[PDB]
């Protein structure tokens, strides 16, 4: 004779958006070091990088 | 022959800066030159920043 | 873990390749510091270790 029912209720309606993609973006800092050699020997005889 | 040396820097931003001489509750007192929002070699933790 | 028992070493001759030195560490002659120095370099070093 009768069934039941489906209820549906809506409580806000905001204006938002998609999501096209997502990330994560940290922050950086600058760190550098160095060191300071002798030639010695024929392995920097003009250039560090020969070609 | 002479050994002229020249130092150029390029640069398009001209953002605001200052200086900061910072002393830690600790006792050590040390200066650096923060920039507009860039970062400002965090020594110890501290990462004080400024803005314009 | 144990010192288990091999005919190669019974002749009391090893070959070089059995001997292993665990990480590459040279060493020098150093130089006496005062203990503020070092204090100051360990508090650093616990500073930028905090995990």
């Amino acid at each position: 004779p009768d069934s039941k029912c489906l209820k549906i209720k809506v409580k806000r309606i905001n204006l938002k958006c998609k999501k096209s993609s997502s990330y994560f973006v940290p922050d950086a800092r600058s760190r550098c070091t160095s060191v300071r050699r002798c030639r010695w020997a024929g392995d920097c005889q003009s250039g560090c990088p020969p070609h | 022959p002479h050994g002229i040396i020249w130092k150029v820097s390029p640069c398009a931003a001209w953002v605001p800066s200052a200086v900061i001489e910072l002393t830690m509750p600790s006792g050590e007192v040390r200066t650096f030159h923060p920039m507009s929002g860039i970062p400002t070699q965090v020594f110890k933790g501290v990462s004080v920043t400024y803005l314009g | 873990e144990l010192c288990s028992s091999d005919s190669g070493t019974s002749s009391g001759l090893l070959p070089s390749d059995r001997v292993l030195w665990i990480g590459d560490v040279a060493c020098q002659p150093m130089t006496p510091i005062p203990e503020e120095t070092f204090l100051e370099l360990k508090s650093f070093s616990q500073s930028e270790f905090p995990d």
